[PDB]
This record gives C-alpha cells, structure tokens and sequence, in this order.
C-alpha cells in the first residue's frame, strides 16, 4: 500500500518513542521491587505478569513508526526468552540504553555503523569478561539461590527446584505444570513411567489400589498391533511354563486376543498384562526399542524381520517390577545390561545434538530422563488462576535459571557482574573516535539493569549505581533489604548464560536500531 | 528329477523372441510370454471311467504349443521354471 | 476506471518528486557510510536492511503520478539486483541523478528523444570504457577485497567467499543459509552429497555416529520403484558372491524388499544399504545418469531397455566410500573414466546455455557441482533474526559481487571507475545539441555514486568529487578512512558488471522516464 | 541489441519423445540424413501396428522419423532400444497442433515430404503402410523443443497446390487468429 517513509531524526525520534514505550511497559518488572503489569486478553480474564518477555510481547503501539521500534526491541526480549528463559526485562533494559544512548552519539554527528561496530566490540569483550568472571554453580545451596532469585525472591520455589534437580540429577528432566492445591508439590518418578494405561480393566491385581502389580515379570514387546490369539500361544504357553507373570507393549491389543488375555488373567493360569505402545510414529519405535534395552529384551517388528509366534523367553524382556494404572505404567529395575542402557543413552544424546526443534530436543531429553535418572513435575499452587499464571511464570523462570546456571555459572546478581564488566573494560578502544563513542555508549549502558533496579525500589540510581562502582568483586546493592554486601554471600546469583545473552541480544538489536536513518511503513 | 501324475506334462517354455521376424528388438510386453515349450516329462496316461489308464500322446523331448490359463501350474525345480499342465491344455505338438 | 490525466511539466515534477522519494529512501545506504533503513512487514518484525532493491521494492505513494514515477525508478534497482545482484543503490543513484539532469534539460525546451539517444550514446561509450578499463579479478586477496567493499566493509565475509570458491573452484557452488551460531562458518562438500538419507534405521554400520558406511562397495541404480525382491535376487546374490557391500539408489525400496535387505544386513551376508534416488520427474533420471558416469555404472530403467534380473556385475557402479545418515548420503572417489564425467559435464553446461530460468540454471549448476569441484555452504551467524536477516542479505550481496568480479573483472570502487569513464568521455559528441546535452547530463550523472557516498559520510560531495576527477586513473577517495589514494591498493573494488549493469539500466529506463510528456492514472 | 532468426521449410515446435534419440550428444539434436519420414494420426502404444513399416525401413536402411498424436510406452520403448542397436534409426516426435489443425499440417508434412498421412478416416492402416506411403526429406534435425525437415522430397505442383488452398482458407477465414495460423 501507500507508504509513509520518515528520514534521519524524525524516523530516529519516532523508533526511539516506540521503543521506550515498550521498555517503559517492561521494566517496571525489574529487581525484587519491580511491580506487575496487566495485559488485557481477548479471551478470558486479564493476565498479571512479571515477565518482560509477555510485556514485551503484548506492546503494539498506534503510530507506525513507533510500533516499528517497539517490535525492533521486542525481538530482544522474544530472544532472549527463547534462549536462556530468563533475563528478558535486563535485555530490554540493556537494548534501551543501548539505543537512547547510541541515538544520542547518532544525532552528534558520530557514524552510526562505527558506533555499531564499536557496541559489537564492548559486548564482545564484555562477554569474555563474563566467562572469566563466572564461578561454577553445582552445589544444591547455590542452586537454590539462583531459583530464589528468579522467582521473585521466592525461597520455596528455589529448594524446591534444587530438590527436583537433586533427585533428577544431572540426566533428568523437570517440567512445571498446575497443581489443584494451594502449595508446590514435586512428583519425581524414576525409570521408566509412560503414560498408557491398562487396555482392560480387568487385568487390576489389587482393586483396593486399582492397579496391576506384576513382581518380576516378563515383558514382550511387539511393534505391530494384535487382534488375533494366535500369533502368541507360543509366548503365552511359554510364560504359563515359567509361571511368571507377563506385560505386554503393542501397537493394540483389543478383541479376541484381549479377551483371551483377560480370561487366562481370572484363571490364573497367566498373570497377563496389555498396555499400549508409548508414543506414536518413528518414535513408538524408538521408546520401545528403549523399553527393550532397559529390560534386556528385543522388540518384535516385520521390519526386524522376526515373528511372535517365534519368540521365546530369552527374546521377552526381565523387569524386577511393574505397576499398571489406569494412566500411566511403570517399570521398576528393569534387566537390562547397564553398558546397552549406556549406549542407548549416547544414541539419544547425538540425536539431540544434531536435532534443530526444541521439541524434538525436548522429548529426546525425556526418553533419556525415562532410561537414566528421573522425571519431576513441579505442580504450582495457588488459589485462584491469575495467581497460578504468575507463579507458574515465575517458576518456570526459576526453572530456566537455574538450568542455565549450571550450564554456565553464575555471577554477581543485581547488574553487579555487568557494571564489574563495564569497569574491567574501561580500557577498550576501536579504530577511531566513533567506535570509541559506541564502547562508551556500550559500557553506560552496562549499568542500566542495577540503574532500573535501584528506580524501581524507589531510591536514588545514580547514587546506588555510584556506591556499587566504587566497591570491587561481588559488593552490590541487595536491593530487598537495600543494603550493600557481597553478591553472592548474600545469595544473589545471576546465571552468567542469562546476563550474556541479555546483553548480546540487547547489543545486537540495539545496534541495528541505531544504525537506520530512514523508515517505511504504511500510511495511518 | 519330477514325473507328473496321470493326463499332467511338465514342459519347459522356451525363451520370448527378443528379436521381430525383421530384426526389430521386442521388448516388454511386445516379446510376450512363449506358449510353445520343449515336454520335459510325461506322467503315466489319463485315466478312464473304467480303470485303464492310456499314455498320453505327447512324448517327451517334444516342442508343444500350451495354453496358459488356471491348467498350466508354475512350480521351480533347481532354480528353474517348469510348466505342469494337463495334457488336454497342450493344444499341439511341434515336429520339424 | 475514471483516468486523472497530467500533461507536461505538471506530470515530470510529480513523477521526478516520486522518483525523488524512492530514490532518496534508497540513497541513504550508499557506501561505507550508508545508513540502514527499517521496512515494516505485515508479517512478522520490521525490517532493517541496507540493500537499495529492498527499500527500492517497499517504496510505494499515496500520489498516483509520485508512485508511477517511484514504480518506474524502482525497476533500475530491481533490473540491476536480478542481473548483478549488487549495485541497486548505484543503479538508482545514477537513474535518479540523470532523470534530475534530463528533466532540468527538458524543461530547457531540448527535445526529449534526443536526450534520451545522447544519455545511450554516453552509456554505450561508457560500457565501452568500462570494458577497456577493467582488470582480472584472479587471485584471493583481489576477491577478498571485493568481498569485503560488498558486505559493507566486513573482512570476514570477504575472506570467507574467497575461501569458499578457493575450495570449489570455478565449477562448485556456493550458497548462503542461516546459521545456528554467532560466527560464519563454510561447510564444503566434494562429490556427491544428495540429501537423501537411509531408507531404513538399521543399515547403520557406524551407531555411535549414526552412519552406515561402506568400503570400496557396489552401486545399483534403478529408475523404477522396488517393493519385491525377486527382481534383484541375481544382483543381490552376485554383490554376496564378490562380497563387497552394496548401495541402492531408486525411486523407492519398500515392504518385502526392503525388509529383506534389512534381514541380510543383520545376517551379515552382504552390506546393503538402500537410499532414495535424488531428485524428481525428468531430474530424477538426470541425477541417476550423473551418478552412474561418475561411479561407471549404468541405470536400470524400463525405457533404457534392461531390467533388474539381467543386472550385473559390470552393471553396478562402484565408488572408494559410500556415507549415509538420516538426511545426506556422500559417495566418495566415484570409479569412473574421466571422460564421461567431462563429457557429461559438457552436456550440463549446454543445457545452462539453453536453459532460460534462473531455478534451472541454478539446479544444473548445482549438478555440475556434484560432478567436478564442490558445494559449499556459507552459515550466517548472528546473534538474533534481524541481523540474521541483515547479515545474509550483505552476504549474498558479496558472493554476487564475487561472481561478477570473477566474470568481468573490478574497477576502482567508491564511484572513481565511473568518473574516470565520465572523464574518457569529455570529447563525445552527437547529432545535434540536444543529444550533445543528453551525452552532457549522462556524463554528470556518472558522478552520483561518488558525490552521494561522500554525503553519505558528511563530507562535501562537491570538494571530493573535484579532488578525485583532478586525480588520474585508480585514484580516489577512501569513504571509511576519509582519505585520497589508490583504490586498488585500498581494497576497493567494485565488480565490472555491477558498475556496466548499474550504468546501463539506470541509462535506459531514465531515459524512457524523461521522454515522458503525459501521464495517465485513476483518479484518488 | 536485436536479433533476426530465420527457420525455412518446415520447423513445427515438437521434440523428441524420449532423450536417447539423440545422434549428436554434443549438440543435444537428432540427425538424420535423407530418412523416411512416417506420418500417422492416431496415437501409437502398443508394437504390432509397425513391424511391417519398422522392418521395411531397417531392410531400406535409411533412418525413420515418426510423426503422430502420441507415440508412448511399449512403442517408445522398442524404437528406443533399437535405436540403441542401430538396427533402425528411429526418431519420434509428437504430431503438432491440435484437432482440425494436426491432421492439416500433417497433410502439409506429407505433401511437402511426398508421403501419405495413416489415418482411420483416410481408409488405410499403419500395418499396411509402405516405403511408398512414407515420405521422404533430405535432412531431419530434432531438438527438445524443434523439429526441422531440409528440403522435403516432394513433387512442386502439390506444394502450389497445397498452399493455394491454405490461401482460399486464408480469404474464407473471418478471424484474425486463423488467418494468421493459415499464414
Ligand atoms: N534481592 C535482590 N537484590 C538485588 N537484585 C536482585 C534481587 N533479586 C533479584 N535481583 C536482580 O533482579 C534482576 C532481574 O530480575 P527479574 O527477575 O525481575 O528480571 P529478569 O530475570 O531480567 O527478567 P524476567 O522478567 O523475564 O524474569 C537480576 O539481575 C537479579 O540479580
Ligand atoms: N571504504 C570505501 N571507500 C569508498 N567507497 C566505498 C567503500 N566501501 C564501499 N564503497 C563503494 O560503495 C559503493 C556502493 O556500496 P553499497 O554496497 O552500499 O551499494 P551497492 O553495491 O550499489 O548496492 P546494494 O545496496 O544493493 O548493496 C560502491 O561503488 C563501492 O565502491
Ligand atoms: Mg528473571
Ligand atoms: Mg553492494
């Protein structure tokens, strides 16, 4: 359509507007003190967050200009979720710095690109100064700092996630999900816990309990669905032999073989088990594949090439346990060699490596999770739904923060790392003034996190910010109880992933933005 | 080695003319399947309503035009094809 | 639709003021100095980009007469991005420059069409010029530098495009994708490397990195589809006899073949894994010919003549090393005669010639590629969407102007091979005085390039522009470092065909826009 | 700069059936010098219709060149292989036009070749097809999207005869479209 094309300061004052109405929604989620921010939905009721990345995300302004800076910043805060899951309100604030303060080198006559180059450069060595000024976060006391921190200065929800993350280790995966009451509760199931139920009711050993309790039982595992008894007389009568009991892993079983399975369980003759094959395809496959090393069986396939009506004891898998409910079943000791479980593992972790979807990455993590080490849901409690959204927001933050703190480390919370960053710094240099101009502009704006932090507690930024300089190591501003201490013996730990991604997203986009000159958009 | 039962012939069906009778290259469908074929055994004979069996009058060694159809079975001895049919399906014989 | 009608000068100034807006949106990205400009997309983030083609293609007016010349403009810098692939700024630069001079000329009362046969005079003459004034563009530092001027000055990028045809040569083909990382990286492939993986999980030889891989194996091309495996138990039994492993290429293996390939591959009798045949309809057919020459083997096809059960060995290709995965399959030194791989690309090279799309072209490149040199892939890293986006776009910009360079040759950058050529043609005359003035405004015009790059750096356009026409052949002036010198001993070269290119469709379609008497649009 | 490309004689825009015709793998064409030209109106499948005109032409030994609304499958596959076999050589390139308008330029095809057009309506069939009834050209030359006949061997007066009626058509036409296909 006919478009609206705005040139060098108006276009520039008009992106800037944008992206300080986005910031300005934003951060005033900042530090302990930051407050909440309602965004309005089209369905259902109001949501209250924290989150800058949700802030961010609903800003869209009427001006078109403006509305273009704020979807430019917004991209710092959508990235900067994505990658670390944390540390989205310090990328805003860090962009908008950047960018008021590149905007000001800008409109003094300074190149825009050199002063680009010159941002790139800071954060860069920024960055390097981050790696080197992290320290290692592998013990459960730092771990719950780090969670504490993340979730608002929320003390349960950090040992809450260094429980889940000691009883999970380092292989295990932990998901946040609803919980019906009004406390946190950790569910943490070990090996292998798929959730498919019981293909019949009436397969229940213990009816008290409504589950099947089969004590080291045979597994078998067929990829092809069953509806016929006569694939399996062989297996079954074989089982009946050896008298244990048995469960079954198909595709489905249903008609007359369920029914035949169903009336050997009343006669007591089999102890007879049939639950369906976790997971759908080219990846029902797989989990069963690790159902069968995990238990020290071989799955039964055409495409392998063997039949049922061939299989034996030693093709059916060993388990020391199995529970069957009507969701989910469980395998407890599965006979597995340790060395084939290994293996699987390794397989498990190059796909992961050379996958590209977090989805998939994600479910590879969990079938890793159901072979080594656990699964823990992390239910949230709250009283009402508005209460559930933002501590489930906040733990998942926590959540993400944490793993990104052992992935990296931690460092001074507060924006203490960035401004020790900035001072380390102090001498960098480009290849001319104006490159000089965007590493000082790149250094200022290393001290607008603590800045906004300090804003948002309602003391003085500039005079906080100050003090924080003047002290060396880890001394920074506890902005809860407002006082000043160590960093870290005050509990206040940052992962260094989520302060170096804020800062390269934020420096990146800022960058970009104060490099434009001209703007075409569409006319109002 | 496999001899047939009664009025049945095993017979070898001989390789599809590649070539036209101008030196024309068939290929697919255009070089069909061969209905004649060289008898490779004869069973014992048909058998009559009053008990006498009587030999068939192909004999073996004997190029035979066959009809193809639910008659002729395709059954393989040592990797090879080996027609089994009736000998009412065997509609002539090739002398010469 | 009901028509507004402007005659005369009425119409030239809303055309020139529609030329004027999309030429000035465009011209701000103009040199080392040029800015960036924000596209707002109504899809997805704004855009920041510096190509001219990009802000010439968004340019669109609420004035009828303004877009028809804004439309008109715009096809220099679409014409010259789908020729060359670089100087659109240029191209607009000069198209708007002698549109300003020609219409200055037209309201002097010179007859139109004389102005438009002087301006092509000059430019015939100044392609001419252009030709005589190149040199080879041969070595790496040479293509490095080109690389370079074209990504904006980025050094990187130059030294990766060079390497990259370094490694595939005149034949390979080279191609830019997003990266992952926040660093370029190059991955060259030789030979063959269809991405088409195993058809089938367990062929794996290799399960810690998850490839089947073969030694000095067989190949059997099939160009029909096999679900049965009677039609290769000769080729499969003989592959088993000489023992050496063997590679399927078809258009799909499936059911009671595939299985059976499977089965043997566990049983350990012969090594068989099957892919699926690269490409499609009438590319398909293609590919398996191209494989077979350089594997020296022949395809099994209905229509070729042969069928599956007379295969043989002589039949079957053979190759060093055979690598499959999940997604590419490599076949490494391919035994074949190297006529028929020379021959075969000869024939790939005709079907260039006479091939009329850019897809086919590209594809039968891409073939070529396969056959002799290599593929490479240049991996864009940055550190959010944006400057993915910005970063590919100055990437693809340099591997164009690389090409062109390596094609027609360089000239001195920064807009001194025009003014050298404006210069050479001071003594160029025509018919009568209007195409003399027409070969005059061509020849000013020729000076835009340099006059809006040394604006573009806040320098005076008209000081430089004199300083550098006083000087004599390569010297000029160095935009980033603000200084006079040699442009080739600087590093700044701009491709031959981009600059011819740039030149001659500005020319011809300013030309045909200050011919213009009437203009005819709807009605607001 | 402006081009100028002048094709005589007969050049209607039809390639090859199948890429194995070619003879000149360098220049991607079909060549055949002084072939029989034949020239039917139904489409071909199946063989058995041509083994008279097929063998006849492999005993002549000059190369043959089909015209016809669609040779595929079982036919290509044979005259292709036997291309490969130099027994015969066979070029088949599709009829061109469409309805009402392939029968005339085939009748054009066959009285500037001196031939006869196979039809169904015509009377005649391809297995009664002759050297006689196929035409003759001194040259064929076959590209993927052109077919060229050189100076076709056919007698004068049924040229000047042909194009007078294609000019009779010419002034009976009344759309500007027909006028310029008969021209
Ligand atoms: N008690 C505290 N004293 C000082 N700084 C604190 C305190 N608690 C948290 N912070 C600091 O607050 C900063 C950001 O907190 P917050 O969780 O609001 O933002 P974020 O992690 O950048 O973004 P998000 O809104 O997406 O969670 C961190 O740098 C952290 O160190
Ligand atoms: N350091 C430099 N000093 C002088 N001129 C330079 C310098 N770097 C680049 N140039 C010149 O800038 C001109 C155009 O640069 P730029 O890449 O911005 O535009 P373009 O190639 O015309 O178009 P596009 O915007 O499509 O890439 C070229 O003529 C080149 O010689
Ligand atoms: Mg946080
Ligand atoms: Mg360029």
């Amino acid at each position: 359509a006919a478009k609206d094309v705005k040139f060098g300061n108006d276009a520039r004052v008009k992106m800037l507007r944008g992206v300080n109405v986005l910031a300005d929604a934003v951060k005033v989620t900042l530090g302990p003190k930051g407050r909440n921010v309602v965004l309005d939905k089209s369905f259902g009721a109001p949501t209250i967050t924290k989150d800058g990345v949700s802030v961010a995300r609903e800003i869209e302004l009427e001006d078109k200009f403006e509305n273009m800076g704020a979807q430019m910043v917004k991209e710092v805060a959508s990235k900067a979720n994505d990658a670390a899951g944390d540390g989205t309100t310090t990328a805003t604030v860090l962009a908008q710095a950047i960018i008021t303060e590149g905007l000001k080198a800008v409109a003094a006559g300074m190149n825009p690109m050199d002063l680009k180059r010159g941002i790139d450069k800071a954060v860069t060595a920024a960055v390097e100064e981050l790696k080197a000024l992290s320290v290692p976060c592998s013990d459960s006391k730092a771990i719950a700092q780090v969670g504490t921190i993340s979730a608002n200065s929320d003390e349960t929800v950090g040992k809450l996630i260094a429980e889940a993350m000691d009883k999970v280790g380092k292989e295990g995966v932990i998901t946040v999900e609803d919980g019906t009451g009004l406390q946190d509760e950790l569910d943490v199931v070990e090996g292998m816990q798929f959730d498919r139920g019981y293909l019949s009711p009436y397969f229940i050993n213990k009816p008290e309990t409504g589950a099947v309790e089969l004590e080291s039982p045979f597994i078998l595992l067929a990829d092809k669905k069953i509806s016929n008894i006569r694939e399996m007389l062989p297996v079954l009568e074989a089982v009946a032999k050896a008298g244990k009991p048995l469960l079954i892993i198909a595709e489905d079983v249903e008609g007359e073989a369920l029914a035949t399975l169903v009336v050997n369980t009343m006669r007591g003759i089999v102890k007879v088990a049939a639950v369906k094959a976790p997971g759908f395809g080219d990846r029902r496959k797989a989990m069963l594949q690790d159902i069968a090393t995990l238990t020290g069986g071989t799955v039964i396939s055409e495409e392998i090439g063997m039949e049922l009506e061939k299989a034996t004891l030693e093709d059916l898998g060993q388990a020391k346990r199995v529970v069957i409910n009507k969701d989910t079943t469980t395998i407890i000791d599965g006979v597995g060699e340790e060395a084939a479980i290994q293996g699987r593992v390794a397989q498990i972790r190059q796909q992961i490596e050379e996958a590209t979807s977090d989805y998939d990455r994600e479910k590879l993590q969990e079938r890793v999770a159901k072979l080594a080490g656990g699964v823990a849901v992390i239910k949230v409690g709250a009283a009402t739904e508005v209460e559930m959204k933002e501590k489930k927001a906040r733990v998942e933050d926590a959540l993400h923060a944490t793993r990104a703190a052992v992935e990296e480390g931690v460092v001074a919370g507060g924006g203490v790392a960035l401004i020790r960053v900035a001072s380390k710094l102090a001498d960098l240099r480009g290849q001319n003034e104006d490159q000089n101009v965007g590493i000082k502009v790149a250094l200022r704006a290393m001290e607008a996190p603590l800045r906004q932090i300090v804003l948002n507690c309602g003391e003085e930024p500039s005079v906080v910010a100050n003090t924080v300089k003047g002290g060396d190591g880890n001394y920074g501003y506890n902005a809860a109880t407002e006082e000043y201490g160590n960093m870290i013996d005050m509990g206040i730990l940052d992962p260094t992933k989520v302060t170096r991604s804020a800062l390269q997203y934020a420096a990146s986009v800022a960058g970009l933005m104060i490099t434009t000159e001209c703007m075409v958009t569409d006319l109002p | 080695n496999i001899r047939p039962l009664h009025d049945r012939v095993i017979v070898k069906r001989k390789e599809v003319e590649t070539k036209s009778a101008g030196g024309i290259v068939l290929t697919g469908s255009a070089a069909a399947k061969s209905t004649r074929g060289e008898v490779l055994a004869v069973g014992n004979g048909r058998i009559l309503e009053n008990g006498e069996v009587k030999p068939l009058d192909v004999k073996v060694g004997d190029i035979v035009i066959f009809n193809d159809g639910y008659g002729v079975k395709s059954e393989k001895i040592d990797n090879e094809e080996v027609l089994i049919m009736s000998e009412s399906d065997i509609l002539a014989i090739v002398e010469a």
